[PDB]
């Protein structure tokens, strides 16, 4: 979550019916538009942000929520439009012995912009003392890794999240539902739709 | 500057015209200030609220 | 009250002034009527209802 995958989705035909018609997703909650209105527009900026979290922390990835790593994580925006996936990952991002692959920031100094992404491996100064870069009294590591395990309870096991992220109609649109073209017909009042401008 | 007060008459009616076409453009909070765009993005729950 | 015609005029637009003033003591249903505490008490996405 502290390095979350952006990719870029553009040129591209997508039907979004097979997102929502599928039953694997826990969470399928869009919030700048409807989840049946997605096959019927036309989009550009289409983002995929996808991390693993927590099972308590779903409720975390939506906008204007406060949270932690909504703080030092993942920030959402206010006006965010897209839609929100999670669903449960337990049978493959866990281990018996402890899946510690999966990080998230602790400690950062201030909240996080929305869509900013955090990578740098610096230390935090917890206390009065400088740390100069060594860890020591009150200087912790800003990564640390979930303790993944089967047997845990729910809200705590792993969750994979991915964030769709549009645009809308303020820019020339690549990527559309699977609508077909109709014929153009000329000097009659018709009821058109062209790349989702209604 | 001789006909200024017929042409101060057309002027105000023609900007009150003006005023209340560019007030279409305001979303008032909402999401878009198209209705067009309301309605083709979302489910009338908050479509409504829209 | 010889001159009370003038003074009506001046009472109302003081009034009026005055009770635009008052105006702004009123929260009209929010948690407050000043906007710093808003701005310090709440997070911005209800601190932009409020």
């Amino acid at each position: 979550v502290y390095a979350w995958n952006r990719k870029r989705i553009s040129n591209c035909v997508a039907d979004y019916s097979v997102l929502y018609n599928s039953a694997s997703f826990s969470t399928f909650k869009c919030y700048g538009v409807s989840p049946t209105k997605l096959n019927d527009l036309c989009f550009t900026n289409v983002y995929a942000d996808s991390f693993v979290i927590r099972g308590d922390e779903v409720r975390q990835i939506a906008p204007g929520q406060t949270g932690k790593i909504a703080d030092y994580n993942y920030k959402l925006p206010d006006d965010f439009t897209g839609c929100v996936i999670a669903w449960n990952s337990n049978n493959l991002d866990s281990k018996v012995g402890g899946n510690y692959n999966y990080r998230y920031r602790l400690f950062r100094k201030s909240n996080l912009k929305p869509f900013e992404r955090d990578i740098s491996t610096e230390i935090y100064q917890a206390g009065s003392k400088p740390c100069n870069g060594v860890e020591g009294f009150n200087c912790y590591f800003p990564l640390q890794s979930y303790g993944f395990q089967p047997t845990n309870g729910v809200g705590y096991q792993p969750y994979r999240v991915v964030v769709l992220s549009f645009e809308l109609l303020h820019a020339p649109a690549t990527v559309c539902g699977p609508k077909k073209s109709t014929n153009l017909v000329k000097n009659k009042c018709v009821n058109f739709n062209f790349n989702g401008l209604t | 500057s001789a006909l200024g007060k017929l042409q101060n008459v057309v002027n105000q009616n023609a900007q009150a015209l003006n005023t209340l076409v560019k007030q279409l453009s305001s979303n008032f909070g909402a999401i878009s200030s198209v209705l067009n765009d309301i309605l083709s993005r979302l489910d009338p729950p908050e479509a409504e609220v829209q």
